[PDB]
């Protein structure tokens, strides 16, 4: 059986395990050496109830743009981290006793529970694909639908309170995202992005020596322009502070930052003077920084990200939804808080973003092979091995989820992913009949990301316009056109 | 509940805002005083400011206060209706019974 | 009768359980399990199966109460004793005279 | 309304009076009243009761032994 | 009266009654949940994506 | 007897603050960490504490010398 | 022997009488589900509604089933079970008591452990000295030399935290005792009147006849009994849930207004700046 | 891994015949109590030092910086408004305990950081668990050795059980001596 | 399609607090009996009160 088949190679596996541990140690040393000087400090923050940490990718998932590492090497890093996770049953005899060998036997029974060393294959890509096709796709295919249902019922709420909890403008997008297994039509990622309307406006407060300022597209454009100009720091900081005071005046004319009038957040006013400390009409006591002149406004280097996720936040998800998201992403989930599973999910998210960056450095998706792209999509959890799609469809799927994960929101990511895991079984043998049309094929051009899409009104859905029909499409798609024709 | 709740709320607000008024009046310089330098080395202050911290530290502080002092408090409450009661003399052990040679 | 309708006499038998013997057999089963498994002291099995018993026994042997509980050693109803003066002494002397 | 341990605040940062106003007296009188007050009421009552029963505790068990002879 | 009794306050017979009742309830929960709602039939029947095509001419 | 929720503040009044993720620029503060031999000495002190507080079970004291 | 400590357990007819109560739940099929849905959606709005709803459904349907078996299926325990105090305190009241602590136990526990750090609640708390007092001193109040009395303080603050969870226990006990008393006293009084009337008619056999009728009196008494007990059960349920609302569920009122989002297709990130 | 199995029956014997407990047996039990109580504090210290050996600077500043230790009571806007809190005010809001000072020293210490989760927690729990279990095991061993070297009824019972005899046989053998020498059988 | 309804009672129990309620009820009732009714009624030293 597989027990004796794996026991036969158990002696030959320890050397490979230790070699992999050495590679992991070297790689983590290198990566942390880079991270400890280029990456900022994402402080730990606690949930609304202030008992457990909460995690978000915008702050904690950092991408080393400029990482001198091969994509296959990063795949090795992540896969060996998962192998370290899978090596945990070796501690059972060292905590239970000599009778703690039966857990090790159960571990050695199934090959999917095991690390890389017990596999006959050599290449990391073929090895990962074997593991997925043997164990991982099956485990994910039995969690996908029930996670989709939990996400639905998290939006719409329980016990017939949809008229109190759902929104009437995201309705058609909700239907297209969650009930496309009924129609068989493809989905547009922008309709999944429309789910963020349940949340508020995500803001970024830059902390200065006087007051916090809300970041805008204009200020960000100016800062990117100044950073691209490659000026001396005496001019760089001056231009940055000029843009900063300009934006400060702009928001002061707007009526202050958006955070002042949001439930759960707020900026305090000047402190009050109590009793005899009140000096006539001056009932307030301004801060020390009020003495500083406004022309000396300088950025402290500190930032505060506020997703304002009132319905989407991972804190309010629950004990079950987090565990099922980690099952669906093949992460550890048992016997841990939702904060620890949140961190595991954010680490996976960061890995996927770093992998996207390295692919873009290595020349995009088309430079990859077919098996490598299949394994990438399996890691992204948008493909099941019982599909056998084309290369253009795989590339379009990757582009879709890459743009969707660029927004840094796990809820919409899971809503997108779970749609590709709704498979049925027929009770009859003759039905379903053999189709007559060819397989579904697409291209990178069919994905509309460079254009905005308004939310369709309820019970008034609009047809899908191809990007090619837009004006100047041959100009906008020229990069993708050159990449595909080449 | 009682109708004196707004009265107690007024008195609580009085003492709280008067303490804050006192802190405003005395202003800065508290860190240079001897009281602060002793509170920095005082375990009561450490426990009291760790109670309000996040990460389950309120539960930790409350349970620690229970395990340490609240048991003696429960015993004290049980002994309040025992102090006034007639009790007999303590039958002190003669410490003679129990000794036995080994074999 | 109404009380007969408010009565439950549908019992079948009395289950008699020697909880002392059952506790002894439980401890013996725990010892047998720990010996057969040859489990160390740092195991969660050993901890769960030994520590609470040892803690409770150590507490029940460390307890040194100056006085016993409330309804066992004081606060008890007692008839007033006979006084050595007045009417009680006269009754005592009259009893001694009548008996002798 | 009229919640427990709750108090509203006006634009001047002052507590609004729910039943009784006590902000007319001077700060010196308020500090005199509140320097010894705490956020605790019933524990002092229980403590005074315990001190009364301690003042009036029984010592018969010592009389039988001869600590007062 | 009979029910006015401290013996009937912590009756072990009724505690066994409750125990057996809720163990059987726990056993039979997955059969109580087996009632069908016809809401997804409605969603399948009535959900109609926009089927019109684009025609620039 | 006892109070009510109508006579008290809510779980939204308490804990009213939602979550804000603070981030700080990297100036180089977590570099040049000293005390490279700290954890070795810590483990040595821990094992020393365990050795001084160790007590082997000596059943030979129960031997029937009498 | 010395080690043998023997305990006697009084065992009777439990198994076959408890099986048919669960087996009847497939026949009833939760007929009270709509009523409890309406009441729960009146009193609270959260994702954990379904949990507490299901719990209440189970409790209520068990009550109803036991009551109907007590009225109709008169054998053994089904007669006593509604006349007994243990059923009214533990088989109906305890479940309703622990239901919110099982659904929203996390929030209530955190709330209680925060209330042990007792402090004055300020609306629009834009004060700075309040924060310094809360961090440095731990509370708004003056905590000088309370460590001198900490032993009582702990437990008193614990009671101060659960005082607003205690009236729920009180109301549950009160209404359980009320239902027990109602059933017992009404049954006893009715049976007593019946026995006195039968004594009068046995001593006067001109009247020892079916003077009202064989079915008339029985139907009327059936209607009286069922109407009265239905009123009492509706009272016990409606009051239990209204007091659940007014005592425990007003803590969980967290209304979030809907704020429109604008930056849907673009999100600022750590990489946008750094 | 063998003393607790005898100490169970010995403790049952002591609980039953608690009248036969001496002062030296009482002191042995009190010393075992002292060791058990100190084992909790030792476990807490080991847990702290282990998690601190795997906590990053952000996880440490979560416990030092009052921005994070004030999240329950204070608005975040009071910390975003520059000049709201003074330097001395932030200093009085910082924790002063020995753990805070240890972490403050540990800022400048090289370590092996991990992501905040189950492994950073297990690296503290495992040393704490081993410390607690080993201290209690050695305390019970010391207790049993003291009882075996104690010339008393409980010492005789412990000795007779350490020979390898059954609990019932040992109880009978010791009660045969108690009835004769101690109780003075008729 | 996988369901804990038909494939795992453990995950079904874990995913539903309204299934934990009867178990906690049982535990509390048995603990109440253990604390109060055991020694006062069922023990041989305290069984004559039924007379
Ligand atoms: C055995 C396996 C152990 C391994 C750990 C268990 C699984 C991991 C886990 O539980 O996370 C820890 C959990 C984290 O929960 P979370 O994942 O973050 O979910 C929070 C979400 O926001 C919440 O999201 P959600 O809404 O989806 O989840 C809700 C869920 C959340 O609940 C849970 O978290 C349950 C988690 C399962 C725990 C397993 C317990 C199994 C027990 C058997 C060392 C400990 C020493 C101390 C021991 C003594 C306490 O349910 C509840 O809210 C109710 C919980 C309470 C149920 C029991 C209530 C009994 C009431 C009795 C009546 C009381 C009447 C008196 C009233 C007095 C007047 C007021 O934290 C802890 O409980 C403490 C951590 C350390 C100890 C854990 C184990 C013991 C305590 C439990
Ligand atoms: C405290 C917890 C703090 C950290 C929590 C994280 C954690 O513990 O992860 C466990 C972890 C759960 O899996 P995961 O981390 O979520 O990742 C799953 C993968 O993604 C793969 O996911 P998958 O979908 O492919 O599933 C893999 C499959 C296969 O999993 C395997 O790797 C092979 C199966 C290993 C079974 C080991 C359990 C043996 C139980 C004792 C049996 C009797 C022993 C002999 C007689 C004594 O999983 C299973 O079939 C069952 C796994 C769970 C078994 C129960 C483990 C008990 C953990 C102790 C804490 C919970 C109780 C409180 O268990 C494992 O999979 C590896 C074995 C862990 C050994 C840990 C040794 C320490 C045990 C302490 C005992 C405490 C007992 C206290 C109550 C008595
Ligand atoms: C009775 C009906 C069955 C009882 C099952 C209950 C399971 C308990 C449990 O697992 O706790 C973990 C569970 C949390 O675990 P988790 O981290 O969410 O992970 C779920 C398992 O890993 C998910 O399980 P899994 O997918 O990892 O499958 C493996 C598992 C499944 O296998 C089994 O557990 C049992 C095997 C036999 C059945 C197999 C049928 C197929 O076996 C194991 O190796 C670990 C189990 C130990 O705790 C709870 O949810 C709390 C519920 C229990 C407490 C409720 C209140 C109790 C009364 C309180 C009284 C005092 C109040 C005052
Ligand atoms: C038996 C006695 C044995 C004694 C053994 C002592 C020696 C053995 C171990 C030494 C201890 C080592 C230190 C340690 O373990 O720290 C663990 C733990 C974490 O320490 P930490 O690393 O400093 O945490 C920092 C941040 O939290 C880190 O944040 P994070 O994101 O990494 O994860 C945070 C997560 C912790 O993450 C985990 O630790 C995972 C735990 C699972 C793996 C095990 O959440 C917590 O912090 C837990 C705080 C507990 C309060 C929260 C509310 C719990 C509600 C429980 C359910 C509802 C209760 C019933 C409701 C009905 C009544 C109203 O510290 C604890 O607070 C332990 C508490 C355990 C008891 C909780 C029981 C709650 C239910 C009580 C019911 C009422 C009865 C009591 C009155
Ligand atoms: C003096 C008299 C006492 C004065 C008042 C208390 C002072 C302690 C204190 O609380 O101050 C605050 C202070 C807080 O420091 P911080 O800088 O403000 O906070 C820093 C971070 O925020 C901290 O952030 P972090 O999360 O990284 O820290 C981890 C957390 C710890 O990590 C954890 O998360 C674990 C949490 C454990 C929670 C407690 C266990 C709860 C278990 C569940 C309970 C369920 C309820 C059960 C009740 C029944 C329910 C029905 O730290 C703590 O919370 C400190 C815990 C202090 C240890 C308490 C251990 C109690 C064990 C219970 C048994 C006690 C037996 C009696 C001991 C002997 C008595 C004299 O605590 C300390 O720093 C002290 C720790 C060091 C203790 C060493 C003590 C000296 C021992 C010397 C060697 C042995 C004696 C040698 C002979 C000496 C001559 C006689
Ligand atoms: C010593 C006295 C003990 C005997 C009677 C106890 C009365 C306590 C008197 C203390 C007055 C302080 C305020 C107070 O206790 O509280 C006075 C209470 C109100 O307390 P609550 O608002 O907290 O319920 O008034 C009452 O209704 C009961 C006292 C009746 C007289
Ligand atoms: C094991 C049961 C032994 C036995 O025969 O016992 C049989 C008895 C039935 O005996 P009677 O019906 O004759 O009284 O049932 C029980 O004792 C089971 C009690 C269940 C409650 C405890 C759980
Ligand atoms: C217990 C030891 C605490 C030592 C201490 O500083 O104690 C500090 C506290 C006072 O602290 P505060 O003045 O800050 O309230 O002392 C006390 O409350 C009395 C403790 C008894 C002291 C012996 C008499």
């Amino acid at each position: 059986t597989a027990v004796v088949k794996n026991l036969a190679k158990l002696p030959a596996a320890t050397s490979q395990i230790l070699t992999n541990v050495s590679k992991l140690q070297t790689f983590h040393g290198l990566l942390e050496e880079r991270r400890d000087k280029y990456a900022p400090l994402a402080y730990h923050t606690y949930d609304n109830l202030k008992q457990k940490t909460t995690w978000h990718p915008i702050a904690h998932a950092w991408v080393d743009e400029g990482l001198p590492v091969s994509k296959k090497e990063y795949n090795e890093y992540c896969w060996l981290k998962k192998d370290m996770q899978r090596l945990l049953p070796l501690a059972s005899p060292f905590v239970f006793g000599i009778y703690g060998i039966l857990p090790l036997a159960v571990w050695l029974s199934n090959d999917g529970y095991l690390p890389s060393a017990f596999s006959s294959k050599k290449d990391i890509v073929s090895k990962k694909l074997e593991w997925y096709s043997s164990y991982g796709d099956d485990l994910r295919q039995q969690v996908g639908p029930m996670l989709q249902h939990r996400l639905k019922r998290h939006l719409r709420g329980t016990l017939n309170n949809e008229h109190r909890l759902m929104l009437d403008e995201v309705t058609e997008s909700y239907k297209e995202i969650f009930y496309s297994h009924y129609t068989g039509q493809l989905r547009d990622v922008r309709k999944c992005a429309h789910l963020r309307l349940y949340d508020g406006t995500s803001t970024v407060l830059l902390l200065t020596n006087k007051e916090p300022v809300e970041l805008t597209s204009e200020l960000l454009q100016k800062w990117n322009a100044i950073k691209a100009a490659k000026l001396s720091p005496e001019e760089e900081k001056k231009a940055r502070n000029e843009a900063l005071i300009e934006a400060y005046k702009e928001q002061e004319l707007h009526g202050g930052p958006h955070v002042k009038h949001m439930q759960g957040y707020g900026i305090p006013a000047d402190t009050p003077l109590l009793g005899e400390n009140a000096k006539g009409d001056q009932y307030t006591q301004p801060p020390e920084s009020a003495s500083i002149p406004l022309e000396q406004l300088e950025w402290t280097g500190d930032t505060v990200f506020i997703p304002a996720e009132y319905r989407t936040e991972m804190e309010d998800w629950g004990r079950e939804l987090t565990k099922l998201a980690n099952q669906f992403l093949l992460l550890p989930w048992r016997f841990v808080s939702n904060a620890w599973n949140q961190r595991r999910l954010v680490s996976w998210f960061e890995e996927i973003l770093q992998e996207d960056a390295l692919i873009a450095k290595e020349g995009g998706v088309q430079a990859l092979s077919d098996d490598e792209l299949k394994v990438a999509l399996l890691d992204r959890a948008v493909i099941r091995c019982d599909e056998e799609l084309t290369r253009g469809d795989m590339e379009a799927r990757y582009k879709e989820i890459s743009w969707l994960m660029s927004l840094r929101n796990p809820f919409i990511v899971l809503a997108w992913q779970t749609g590709y895991y709704r498979s049925t079984y027929s009770p009859e043998d003759d039905l379903p009949e053999a189709s007559i049309l060819p397989k579904l094929n697409r291209t990178v051009l069919d994905v509309d990301v460079h254009n905005e899409l308004a939310p369709d009104h309820p019970e008034k859905p609009l047809p899908r316009v191809h990007p090619a029909l837009y004006p100047n499409s041959h100009l906008a798609l020229a990069k993708e056109v050159a990449v595909l024709a080449k | 509940s009682s109708p004196l709740v707004p009265v107690w709320n007024d008195l609580r607000a009085l003492q709280v805002f008067t303490s804050q008024e006192y802190m405003q009046k005395r202003g800065p310089g508290f860190t240079n005083t001897l009281e602060y330098k002793l509170s920095c080395l005082n375990p009561v202050k450490w426990y009291d400011m760790m109670k309000v911290m996040p990460g389950g530290k309120a539960f930790v502080g409350t349970a620690l206060g229970l395990a340490l002092f609240g048991g003696w408090g429960v015993e004290f409450v049980k002994n309040i209706s025992v102090m006034t009661k007639e009790k007999p003399p303590i039958d002190w052990n003669n410490e003679k019974l129990g000794h036995l040679t080994r074999s | 009768s109404p009380n007969e309708h408010l009565m439950f006499f549908d019992f079948s038998s009395w289950l008699l359980v020697d909880f002392g013997k059952r506790w002894e057999r439980w401890v013996s089963f725990k010892k047998s399990f720990l010996t057969t498994t040859r489990s160390p002291y740092w195991s969660p099995q050993f901890f769960l199966l030994t520590f609470f018993q040892l803690r409770n026994s150590n507490v029940k042997l460390c307890e040194n109460w100056n006085w016993a509980p409330k309804g066992d050693d004081f606060n008890l109803l007692h008839n007033s004793a006979a006084e050595p003066f007045g009417r009680d002494l006269k009754a005592h002397l009259e009893r001694e005279a009548g008996a002798k | 309304g009229e919640l427990s341990e709750y108090v509203e605040v006006n634009e001047k940062g002052m507590p609004k009076p729910q039943a009784l106003s006590l902000w007319n007296m001077p700060y010196a009188k308020r500090r005199a009243l509140t320097k010894f007050a705490r956020g605790v009421r019933w524990q002092f009552i229980v403590l005074f009761i315990a001190l009364y029963n301690f003042k009036n505790r029984d010592d018969s068990h010592l009389l039988r032994r001869g600590a007062y002879n | 009266l009979i029910p006015v009794s401290l013996v009937d306050l912590i009756n072990i017979n009724i505690i066994f009654y409750i125990l057996l009742l809720y163990t059987l309830l726990l056993f039979f929960i997955p059969l109580f949940l087996a009632s069908i709602n016809y809401t997804y039939h409605y969603i399948y029947k009535y959900y109609n994506y926009n089927y019109n095509f684009i025609n620039n001419n | 007897m006892g109070g009510k929720a109508s006579e008290a503040v809510t779980i939204a009044f308490r804990f009213p603050h939602r979550t804000t993720f603070l981030v700080k620029q990297n100036v180089g503060q977590k570099l040049n960490k000293g005390h490279q031999t700290f954890w070795q000495l810590v483990a040595g002190g821990w094992l020393f504490f365990l050795l001084i507080n160790r007590t082997s079970f000596k059943p030979k004291l129960a031997a029937p010398k009498v | 022997m010395l080690n043998s400590n023997i305990y006697i357990i009084i065992y009777g007819g439990i198994i076959m009488y408890s099986i048919m109560i669960i087996i009847q739940m497939f026949l009833y099929n939760f007929s009270n589900k709509i009523y409890i849905e309406v009441e729960i959606n009146k009193y609270i709005l959260s994702k954990n509604n379904i949990d507490i709803y299901w719990i209440i459904c189970n409790c209520t349907i068990i009550i109803i089933i036991t009551t109907l078996n007590h009225i109709i299926n008169k054998i053994g325990i089904y007669n006593m079970i509604e006349y007994n105090i243990c059923y009214w305190l533990i088989g109906t009241g305890l479940g309703l008591y622990i239901s919110p602590f099982i659904v929203f136990g996390y929030k209530f526990f955190v709330y209680i452990m925060d209330l042990n750090n007792y402090s004055l609640n300020i609306y629009h708390n834009n004060n700075k000295m309040n924060d310094i007092q809360q961090i440095y001193n731990g509370t708004n109040y003056n905590d000088t030399m309370i460590f001198f009395i900490k032993d009582i303080n702990n437990i008193f603050t614990i009671y101060r935290s659960i005082n607003f969870f205690m009236n729920w226990l009180y109301q549950m006990i009160y209404y359980g005792v009320r239902m027990w008393l109602v059933f017992v006293l009404h049954s006893f009084s009715l049976g007593s009147f019946g026995e006195l009337i039968t004594v009068i008619t046995d001593n006067n056999l001109i009247f020892n006849v079916f003077y009202i009728g064989l079915l008339g009196l029985g139907f009327i008494l059936y209607l009286i009994v069922i109407f009265y007990l239905g009123i009492q059960i509706y009272v016990y349920i409606s009051f239990s849930l209204s007091f659940l609302h007014s005592t425990i569920l007003l803590f969980l009122v967290n209304y979030i207004p809907h704020y429109n989002n604008k930056s849907i297709f673009n999100t600022f990130t750590n990489k946008s700046i750094y | 891994t063998h003393a607790e199995l005898h100490l169970f029956d010995l403790d049952e014997f002591m609980q039953t015949y608690k009248r036969l407990q001496t002062r030296q047996d009482w002191l042995i039990e009190n010393k075992c109590k002292k060791s058990r109580l100190f084992s909790y504090v030792a476990a807490v210290i080991a847990f702290t030092v282990g998690k601190s050996a795997t906590m990053s600077d952000e996880a440490i500043l979560a416990k030092i910086d009052p921005y994070v230790t004030s999240e329950v009571r204070v608005q975040r806007g009071a910390w975003w408004r520059s000049g709201y809190f003074t330097k001395e005010e932030v200093e009085m809001m910082t924790p002063k305990g020995p753990i805070a000072r240890y972490y403050k020293f540990l800022l400048g210490v090289r370590r092996f950081p991990l992501k905040h989760g189950a492994l950073s927690w297990a690296c503290g729990f495992v040393p704490a668990w081993l410390t607690f279990t080993s201290l209690n095991h050695w305390a019970q061993n010391r207790r049993l050795n003291r009882y075996l070297t104690q010339e008393s009824v409980f010492g005789e019972m412990a000795r007779e059980l350490v020979r390898g005899k059954t609990a019932d046989e040992a109880t009978t053998s010791v009660m045969a001596r108690v009835e004769k020498e101690i109780l003075g059988v008729h | 399609v996988y369901t804990n309804w038909q494939s795992s009672y453990t995950r079904l129990f874990v995913s539903k607090p309204w299934m934990w309620h009867p178990l906690a009820w049982m535990t509390l009732s048995v603990g109440i009996w253990w604390k109060f009714g055991k020694e006062s009624l069922c023990n041989e030293r305290s069984f004559y009160i039924h007379t």
